[PDB]
């Protein structure tokens, strides 16, 4: 979810409270800026914990650096 | 054809002595505000 | 735009090259005065 | 030392320690500075001495590769 | 010391453009313009003509 | 988000060919609207007063910038790209009132951090600003500013034209994170986006 779930917090307190959830593609606009948003995800959330991202098919600018 | 000509002008603020305190401040701030629109539709018109 | 860039101001009438203001007086000046004021008639003015 | 129409060579080394990737947290460059003789042999006639803390370069190379 | 010690060193210079005017007449404030006319001048004239 | 609606039934629907006669009908009822309702504010209303880009000063324009993109409460501005536009405006300002060459009063943007003494700044240089209309020529200027790719969408409708609808709708989900910066910090000009069975 854009607004919602495009935060590195929520996504790691959702994934640390043992729940699967998307990083929303929605709310990065480069490269440089997910990768900087997953390092923080992944700082947060416990050794051998996963999450996913949403990208969205509808943006061929997301998709082509997503 | 014999046309002689003469005109005499003399400076404006020789008007403003004949009119009260109030009237000029109210003249000043009605052609202030004219002017910023002349300025507006000047330069739009030159360059378009 | 000007080749594929944006561009607000002053171009060369013919090239349609950008012109500062800054360079304005440097480009043209002395044309403007060669073709200003009491100069020989050209003929281009007057139908030749 | 008269250094007019003289041909110099610079027999250089330089050490370095490291700050992080880009800035240098030391430069040294150093070696024998030789005058050419009319037998083209090179003599030594003195020596480059630079040290310095942090740098981002070697201002040593600079001067003579320019 | 690297091209960033000496580019936060280096002016930006500001270039003129042309901001041409339409010389409107400076108005005065009243004290000062009431000077330049005799006293006797105001409610003198007829102003339509 | 009503008003967005009614933009849809009203403006957004009609042929390109009656879209811009529309907006000039209803141009005042139109800023009225997003002044009063919506997330993007009317650029051009100065002290709660309606204008336009052509009908504002200098300063009028620098401390509406100030208004609607630095936000007290952090004391901050709200995107480093927002401090750059009113930056580059100031430059502007600079440029059109100077007489000749000289040094700009903003060497660096930092000094926009305190906003108010950097605007007092620039126009106690170039008082002439205060009591001027917007060149014509920089009124296309700021307009081309806020098309710049490479900056946050201006947060604000600075002219009603064929694009209107882009002014509008652009980048528009993150106002419901961020009402510090929204203009009463009032959810109901923001898009929330929600199921009405969840
Ligand atoms: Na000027």
């Amino acid at each position: 979810m854009t607004p919602c779930t495009v935060s590195p917090d929520f996504v790691a307190a959702t994934t640390n409270a043992g729940y699967t959830i998307e990083l929303a593609g929605g709310g990065y606009f480069s490269a440089a800026g997910m990768t900087a948003a997953i390092d923080s995800v992944v700082s947060q959330i416990e050794k051998g914990s996963t999450f996913g991202i949403n990208l969205i098919y509808v943006n061929p600018f997301m998709l082509q650096w997503g | 054809g014999q046309k002689g000509g003469q005109a005499i002008v003399v400076h404006p603020d020789y008007l403003y002595g004949a009119i009260t305190e109030d009237r000029y401040n109210e003249y000043v701030a009605k052609v202030s505000a004219r002017e910023k629109s002349a300025y507006k539709f000047f330069h739009n018109g030159m360059i378009y | 735009n000007l080749k594929g860039r944006p561009y607000t101001g002053w171009v060369d009438s013919k090239t349609k090259e950008p012109v500062d203001d800054k360079d304005v007086k440097a480009k043209y000046e002395t044309s403007i005065l060669e073709h200003s004021g009491i100069r020989l008639i050209e003929p281009e003015l007057f139908n030749g | 030392f008269d250094l007019l129409n003289k041909t110099l060579t610079f027999e250089t080394e330089t050490e370095v320690t490291f700050k992080n990737a880009n800035i240098f947290s030391s430069v040294k460059c150093f070696g024998p500075i030789k005058v050419e003789l009319p037998t083209k042999e090179t003599v030594e006639i003195g020596i480059v001495d630079y040290e310095a803390g942090a740098s981002h370069g070697n201002p040593v190379v600079d001067f003579l590769k320019r | 010391n690297g091209n960033s010690a000496d580019a936060a060193y280096a002016q930006v210079e500001i270039q003129p453009r042309a901001n041409i005017q339409l010389d409107f007449p400076e108005l005065k404030p009243y004290k000062q313009v009431k000077q330049i006319a005799p006293a006797e001048l105001e409610g003198l004239l007829d102003l339509e003509r | 988000v009503m008003l967005w609606k009614e933009f849809d039934e009203t403006i957004f629907n009609l042929p390109k060919n009656k879209l811009v006669p529309t907006l000039e009908a209803k141009r005042d009822y139109i800023i009225s609207r997003l002044n009063a309702d919506f997330q993007k504010p009317w650029f051009a209303t100065v002290n709660g007063q309606a204008r336009d880009l052509a009908t504002m000063t200098y300063e009028e324009v620098a401390k509406r910038l100030v208004e609607l993109m630095f936000i007290r409460s952090t004391n901050s501005w709200f995107d480093v790209t927002w401090r750059t536009f009113t930056g580059d405006f100031l430059r502007r300002v600079e440029e059109r009132f100077t007489k000749s060459k000289t040094l700009s009063l903003i060497q660096s943007y930092s000094l926009l951090d305190k906003p108010d003494e950097a605007i007092e700044k620039v126009f106690n240089a170039y008082p002439a600003a205060r009591e001027q209309f917007l060149n014509a020529q920089d009124i296309d200027h700021f307009l081309s500013m806020c098309q710049n790719p490479m900056q946050k969408p201006v947060p604000f409708v600075p002219v009603l034209d064929r694009r209107f609808e882009i002014f509008f709708k652009k980048d528009s989900l993150w106002q419901s994170e961020h009402l510090e910066a929204v203009v009463d910090q009032d959810v109901q000009r923001t898009c929330i986006l929600h199921g009405p069975v969840a």
